[PDB]
């Protein structure tokens, strides 16, 4: 379980093993950070070619 | 027997024809007008390509009473096939404006002729409607709705209007003054939504109508319309619970989605206003100095 | 099909109507008898005694009754053979026309064992079996749920709708095109500065 | 563009039968091959005005009308993520060339600038590009969506 | 007979075939003629059950152990080690819960799916709305005359 081979999950009530699906962790999301991060870094970018502006 | 009935498409110098055919007889009021439909047939998608004009005569009396000449439509079909022989008879149109009691007599006649099939077109010509104004008719025998003798009764099929490359070059160089080119393209997707939307409420009041008039007995009890309906509001969908969740959620990430997108255009923005500045004060500056 | 040129011997046409009858209630692929009911082949023995017997039946088998069908049945099973070889089989017809009844009548999209095995009463242990035949014959496309007795329902099979339906169904579409209409202009007014 | 033929010898009084009567004839200009061909040698030109009808033009419209039942279809709810997604994916990678564009602008002169996005996909229009039709597809999308759950239902 | 046996989505007793349809069946070569066809009775019943478990899965979402086991007509555990290599092999999706005594035969649904089925019932309810606008004139036509 603690190396992710099937995602389950122990307790301790009686001997149970819940089993559960793998999760899903949608694409998009991580798509989008990876823009936000890319976006800003073309801010300072852009922003320091305003600099001959000031 | 062909099944060829699933989709028809009509080419815009048919119906013209068949306005310049209206107009050129000076038919008055419930004076139908009637030509043939030349086009290729054989394929799943019926194809209207080109028509010319009949004979077509009737009083408004007895329905039997119709005539048309048969001679003329052997004498149209060799100078069309000397024309062009890949066009061939694919049946008749009427001059609309709605389905009359010899439609399905009067189709018989077009059956030797024809090699198929025969295709009903009805046409609008004098455009009370508000859709297309055209709708194939393919005459079929099935059985009675009534539980009674099978009938052979037209069916109605999609009809969409499509132009080739000859003639969509014509349309489009005639009415070059209403249509708006400029138009853009989330407003005009809007536009018909709105459209379809507005359609479908003149269909649902249509259908009021009629349940309207069965209720009064004007008309006969359908069974087949009834258990249409009956189908329409069984597969109307419960919104206001699983569904919901899912369509919420769906929407959330569709929105973020636009978020981003919006974001991505402001930044845009924000370089075409930082280089137009420095193009700006370059422009300044020359002026200055050369001024100077 | 039949043509109005000879409508042969009556008695054959009443023999003939007889034999329909006995077909529907023996046919597998037959479970709402309204259509032989309301036609004129009916009319052979819409007044005829000899034959009434089966028409009671069949009007018992719509309505859905138990003690009068057993009472039939049973004085009838000795008329031909051939109804009494296959009297399992009416009695699974009986079941399946009064859960399709219930069904339409109660309406609900979810059900109960407990409330089939009033209404058809069999065992509650024998309904599970009985819904199988109707999931498999097409009566229904639901699914059964026996740890907790639920049975979900779905699209059930199109009976004909008679005159009071009409109104409810009339009134329906007029508030859903009310609906529609109201939505309609409030697209149109928000946004007229483009839909050009 | 019509044609008529030059009378014959009119050419000795050299008055091709044209009258300019009117400036609404002499608007048109001779095509520059048709004068090789020979134009006001053989055959005066014509103006062509087509003239349309109310009813026609009207009624011609109804090319571009789409099917009434075909505003309220959504799509399959699948592709509209995948399509999403790689719209994501290639806004990503085109910001990244961006960073790159701007990087690299610093240092160039305009007489390459002028020249410099000719055989290179510009890093620039690419991405407006992608923001404009994603956004569109997406307010299309969510339109149709409330608009059928709200209507439908 | 045997045919419609293995054709028709309803679920069949072991021992009404193992009785009805075995002295044909055993009366013959080739398969179930003999000692040496012995191999061929126990493929037969796993087949039966192996239908049974396809027509209950395609019907029942929460049948309990102890009414499978009755279906089945499998023991105790012979029950579950089927159920384990069918779902194994990748035939049906069932999940168990041996504890609760349940068994979950259905899917759970994701939300594209939801959706996609969502708009296939709006995109028949659109043709039907259609089909119906476009009979009402025919019939109005028709008696209208």
């Amino acid at each position: 379980i603690l190396d992710k081979i099937f995602y389950g999950v122990l307790d301790q009530g009686n001997g149970w093993l819940y089993v559960y699906e793998t999760p899903n962790q949608d694409a998009t999301y991580d798509s989008a950070l990876e823009l936000v991060g890319q976006l800003n870094k073309v801010v300072d970018q852009l922003f320091e070619k305003a600099s001959v502006l000031y | 027997m062909s099944l060829q009935h699933e989709k028809v498409t009509i080419a815009p110098l048919v119906l013209l024809s068949a306005l310049d055919h209206y107009e050129r007889t000076q038919t008055k009021e419930n004076k139908r007008c009637v030509g043939v439909i030349l086009g290729d047939a054989n394929s799943s998608t019926i194809r209207v390509t080109n028509s010319f004009a009949l004979p077509f005569e009737e009083d408004e009396k007895n329905s039997d009473v119709w005539f048309l000449d048969h001679n003329y439509i052997e004498n149209m079909n060799e100078m069309c096939k000397k024309i062009n022989a890949k066009e061939k008879l694919i049946g008749w149109y009427h001059s609309g404006p709605k389905l009359r009691a010899s439609d399905l007599k009067i189709n018989e006649l077009f059956k030797k002729y024809t090699q198929n099939n025969p295709l009903l077109l009805i046409v609008d010509v004098k455009q009370q409607g508000v859709g297309l104004p055209t709708d194939a008719y393919v005459a079929i025998e099935q059985v009675k709705d009534d539980g009674t003798s099978t009938e052979k009764t037209f069916l109605h099929l999609p009809c969409t209007i499509e132009a080739e490359e000859a003639e969509e070059i014509g349309v489009e160089h005639l009415l070059r003054d209403v249509r708006d080119q400029a138009a853009g393209g989330l407003s005009i997707r809007l536009t018909n939504q709105l459209k379809s939307l507005k359609g479908l409420q003149s269909k649902l009041k249509d259908v009021v109508e009629y349940l309207d008039k069965v209720i009064n007995k004007e008309l006969p009890i359908n069974h087949t319309i009834l258990g249409k309906l009956q189908d329409v509001f069984n597969l109307l969908p419960n919104l206001g619970n699983n569904l919901q969740k899912a369509l919420t959620v769906k929407t959330n990430d569709e929105l973020m989605v636009i978020y981003i997108s919006n974001l991505v255009r402001s930044i845009i923005a924000f370089d075409d206003l930082i280089e137009n500045k420095i193009q700006n004060k370059k422009i300044q500056e020359q002026r200055v100095k050369d001024k100077q | 099909t039949l043509e109005p040129s000879t409508s042969i011997t009556l008695a054959e046409r009443q023999q003939l109507a007889y034999d329909l009858s006995i077909s529907a209630l023996l046919g597998d692929k037959i479970y709402n008898f309204g259509e032989l009911l309301h036609h004129p082949i009916m009319e052979t023995i819409v007044n005829d005694s000899n034959y009434d017997w089966l028409f009671q039946l069949l009007n018992a088998l719509t309505v859905g009754d138990f003690d009068k069908f057993d009472s039939l049945i049973k004085v009838q099973i000795s008329k031909i053979p051939i109804l009494a070889q296959h009297e399992s089989f009416l009695r699974q017809k009986i079941c399946l026309m009064t859960l399709i009844e219930t069904v339409f009548v109660k309406n609900i999209r979810m059900l109960s064992f407990e409330d089939i095995s009033k209404a058809t009463h069999l065992p509650k242990d024998n309904v599970e079996h009985l819904v199988m035949r109707a999931i498999s014959l097409g009566l229904l496309k639901g699914s059964i749920d026996q740890v907790n007795e639920l049975v979900t329902i779905s699209w059930v099979q199109p009976r004909i709708i008679s005159g009071d339906q009409i109104t409810k169904m009339k009134d329906r579409l007029v508030e859903w095109n009310d609906q529609v209409e109201k939505l309609g202009k409030k697209m149109e007014a928000r946004g007229q500065s483009i839909w050009v | 563009d019509a044609f008529r033929l030059i009378d014959t010898g009119a050419l000795i009084n050299n008055l091709e039968p044209r009258q300019t009567t009117s400036n609404t004839g002499l608007l048109n200009k001779a095509n520059i091959q048709a004068l090789i061909h020979g134009l006001n040698r053989h055959y005066y030109s014509l103006n062509i005005d087509y003239h349309k009808t109310a009813k026609e033009t009207k009624m011609l419209m109804n090319l571009h009308k789409e099917q009434w039942q075909s505003g309220l279809k959504m799509y399959d709810y699948e592709e509209k993520e995948e399509s999403n997604l790689a719209a994501t994916k290639s806004m990503v990678k085109i910001a990244e060339q961006y960073s790159k564009r701007i990087e690299e602008e610093k240092e160039l002169t305009e007489e390459e600038l002028k020249t410099r996005y000719v055989g290179r996909q510009d890093p620039k229009k690419h991405l407006s590009e992608t923001a404009d039709e994603t956004l569109e597809n997406n307010i299309v999308s969510v339109l149709t969506a409330g608009v059928n759950s709200v209507a439908i239902k | 007979s045997l045919v419609k046996l293995f054709t028709t989505n309803e679920l069949m007793r072991w021992p009404i075939v193992q009785k009805t349809y075995e002295p044909v069946l055993n009366e013959d070569d080739l398969a179930f003629g003999g000692e040496a066809n012995k191999h061929h009775w126990e493929d037969l019943q796993k087949r039966v059950i192996e239908h049974n478990l396809r027509v209950i899965s395609e019907y029942y979402s929460r049948i309990t152990l102890l009414r499978l086991n009755e279906l089945l007509d499998l023991t105790e555990s012979q029950t579950e080690t089927y159920i384990s290599d069918l779902v194994n092999q990748g035939i049906i999706y069932a999940k168990v819960n041996r504890p609760a005594k349940i068994v979950n035969f259905e899917k759970p649904k994701n939300s594209s799916q939801l959706l996609n089925e969502w708009s296939h019932n709006v995109d028949e309810l659109l043709e039907h709305i259609e089909t119906i606008g476009h009979l009402i004139t025919k019939e109005e036509i028709m008696h209208g005359l």
